[PDB]
């Protein structure tokens, strides 16, 4: 509904006076296919603006694991998404919410992070690559300014450095 | 004819008119309404399927908006095809992929096919419909493919998304299980060759018993086993062609495999027919029954990936390449044969003024069975140089005694052109074929597939299924946002 | 299986019975057979080993299940026409114990014939295209059989010989 989500505020506010207004804006799903879902994946999913950035206003965490069974691979319907809305937001080229789910009023993303199954930012970009060019040239660049911004404003982290559950690095990963 | 030339000016303005609003619904001459008009005329250029498309949508858009509330694409013809039937029976896999593709962006929804709910971006599901296999009422899809099949291409029109999809899911969640059905043939076959294996070699057929034990009791049953099974071949050929009506009028061979049946068929129920007049000669027919049923093995390779991918290609080539290599083989070779005949054998005299044939096919009403063709003292000798001609035997002489040294060189001129520098012919171009079937046996693959399972549950004494509506994954990158107003 | 036959072979020798030589022959064709491997060196012929070990890696049992099928049908099919003394079978040891060396394997008369052991080993020698045309005491009424294996001779030995060379070719068409 053109983006703009209004009620930020009002379960918010009733949820102050009954006390839950991170609750309210971080309320995980606890369906089993949309696992873990805060309304900030939603927000990117919309692609819209005015929902991360009144949504982040509304106290939304950043570095929350979305383990949905909607959100992993089979091989059939269900896939894997990156699981925590960095992640997913860096694998929808959403530059726009990568870059705000950092700057937020809030909460910095961590770049090291992982996710549900181990599968970080790396795994997530890799793993949801595959040999279309589109999706390669943009799970390329846009790691690359994740890498950029990554390596400016969040600096001095080795993420690559990072292996996973099985003990693979992105490269051995990716290869 | 106004749509059938683009002509929007004047089908809106036919609609227009002061007097007279166009009836989309109408029909025409042999029933061929402007679906039929403009499919029927609409053939492969592009040109003519884009105006045939856009200009049909456009009368599908106008034609649903200045007279809406009349579903078109409902009415059948003559023929009681729809125009998904008779777009899908001409062959023209470009329109039949327009009306699934069909996609209407207005009030309201479901004229569309391809519906994408659970969506995304990255995932997209494209919902489908599947009308195409809930075509009960009249013939299923396949079925108006193939009949009437290939006015361009019958082969073409199974790589369609609901096509292809649904027949590679029907088989991996049913028809995977047809290996029950090989695995009956299979051991059906195997007692075949057991009991004509350990047949008793006693010259009175219908022994009482080789001896009342485990081995002649199993020889009996089986006996009643095969023949058990065999009415059963026998009821699924008469299912077959009462139901079915293939074999085509007047035409070629095709299929190969049913006739190829129904001569395994006639001449088992034939020597069945022998045994119970009790004479030694159900044996040979045996060995044919044999010879076309461990033949017919090869129709149960239908399956699995590799050997399906496989079993597609031998049943092409070898399909197009059996006659024509028999026309080489079966007429050079007679040729030569006969020239192999006149020279060399003494006492020439099955012929002319005696029975020249010696009454060949003398057996009357069971066939070929006689000394046909009976040759100048060398019958056996002429079998034999049949049997010299796939390349065995060799180098007599006779009482010509190389003065033939004209029969020589003549033999190397036959050999010359015919051995070696004709062999190589009929391989390359059907390396031609190679070089031009290979992508077209993916589409004979998936249509031999979908036989295999369509027809297998189209046959199935008497069979369930499974009618919901499809839907297909897809995992492909590309942007564009907005929605179907929810 | 070559180690494992020639394990056996020495176990049969610390028996000391005769047997150990048709293991020896075997463990040399694996051996011999195990040659190739060593060809992964040098360039023109690594090049070579490697398209070598691609369409034989590919074609072996492709082959074979047309070679081991038709030629076990039609090998059956000249083991019933023709011999007399057809009795290894039924109620007796059809297969004469088949496999009858406990333990070390396949060492019996199998598929004991219908007095045709040594024309049916001999058939099946003569299926790789050696010796021909006997008759027997059906004497000429089997042209049916003789028309017969031309049907076989016809679709088999020409027909298809040709199929699996091409799309192996297809094969050197892609790999």
């Amino acid at each position: 509904q053109d983006g703009v989500n209004a009620c930020i505020m009002p379960l918010l506010q009733i949820d102050k006076d009954s006390g839950n207004p991170k609750p309210l804006v971080n309320a995980q799903c606890t369906d089993e296919f949309y696992q873990g879902h805060s309304a900030l994946h939603i927000a990117i999913e919309k692609r819209s603006l005015q929902c991360v950035k009144l949504l982040v206003e509304n106290g939304a965490d950043v570095h929350l694991r979305a383990c949905g069974r909607f959100f992993q691979k089979h091989q059939g319907t269900c896939f894997y998404f990156g699981e925590l809305p960095l992640s997913l937001a860096a694998c929808t080229k959403q530059w726009d919410v990568v870059t705000y789910l950092l700057e937020n009023p809030h909460q910095p993303a961590s770049l090291e992070a992982t996710d549900s199954l181990g599968n970080t930012v790396l795994h997530a970009l890799v793993m949801i690559a595959d040999n279309s060019p589109e999706n390669s040239a943009l799970v390329i660049h846009m790691y690359d300014g994740l890498l950029q911004m990554g390596a400016r404003l969040c600096p001095t982290v080795q993420l690559e450095e990072i292996s996973n559950h099985q003990g693979l690095t992105p490269l051995k990963l990716a290869a | 004819l106004a749509a059938c030339t683009k002509q929007w000016d004047v089908v809106t303005y036919l609609l227009e008119n002061p007097h007279q609003p166009a009836s989309l619904e109408a029909t025409d001459s042999l029933g061929n309404t402007v679906l039929h008009a403009l499919v029927m005329i609409a053939d492969n250029s592009p040109e003519n399927s884009a105006l045939v498309i856009h200009m049909y949508d456009g009368l599908l858009q106008m034609g649903a908006r200045l007279c809406p509330t009349v579903q078109l694409e409902e009415i059948s013809n003559h023929q009681g095809l729809t125009p998904l039937k008779l777009a899908a029976k001409e062959g023209k896999i470009e329109i039949f992929r327009h009306i699934l593709q069909r996609e209407f962006s207005g009030p309201y929804q479901p004229l569309s096919r391809k519906f994408t709910e659970w969506c995304y971006g990255p995932v997209r599901v494209s919902l489908y419909d599947l009308s195409s296999v809930d075509s009960w009422e009249k013939n299923s899809v396949l079925e108006i493919i193939a009949f009437h099949c290939k006015s361009p291409n019958r082969h073409r029109m199974v790589v369609l998304e609901p096509l292809n999809k649904l027949l590679q899911e029907k088989w991996d969640r049913l028809v995977s299980r047809f290996f029950f059905n090989f695995a009956c043939y299979l051991v059906y076959m195997f007692i075949f060759t057991v009991v004509a294996y350990h047949q008793p070699s006693l010259d009175q057929p219908a022994i009482p018993s080789s001896k009342a034990t485990f081995g002649e009791s199993m020889l009996l049953l089986g006996h009643i086993l095969i023949l058990l099974g065999g009415i059963y071949l026998l009821l699924g050929q008469l299912w077959y062609f009462w139901r079915r009506r293939l074999f085509i009028w007047i035409s070629f061979m095709d299929s190969y495999f049913e006739i190829l049946f129904l001569l395994q068929a006639l001449l088992t129920v034939l020597s069945q027919v022998l045994r119970f007049m009790e004479t030694e000669w159900y044996l040979p027919l045996l060995v044919l029954s044999l010879v076309l049923g461990w033949l017919n093995l090869l129709y149960y390779t239908r399956g699995f990936q590799h050997t399906g991918i496989y079993s597609v290609m031998i049943q092409k080539v070898i399909l197009r390449d059996l006659l024509r290599f028999l026309l080489v083989y079966l007429v050079f070779l007679f040729g030569f044969a006969v020239a192999l005949v006149s020279l060399s054998r003494e006492a020439r005299s099955p012929k002319a003024p005696e029975d020249n044939n010696s009454t060949v096919t003398e057996q009357p009403t069971v066939g070929q069975e006689e000394e046909p063709a009976p040759y100048r003292s060398i019958l056996d000798a002429s079998l034999e140089l049949f049997k010299f001609t796939i390349g065995m035997g060799e180098l007599a002489f006779q009482e010509q005694l190389r003065f033939r040294g004209v029969v020589l060189l003549l033999l190397l001129a036959y050999v010359l052109l015919t051995y070696v520098l004709l062999l190589n012919m009929l391989i390359a171009l059907m390396s031609e074929t190679v070089n031009h079937v290979a992508d077209n046996s993916w589409s004979i693959w998936k249509l031999q597939k979908a036989i295999s399972v369509l027809e297998m549950e189209n046959g199935y004494w008497w069979c369930r299924r499974k009618k919901h509506r499809e839907g297909r994954l897809l995992k492909v990158g590309t942007r564009g946002d907005g929605t179907p107003d929810e």
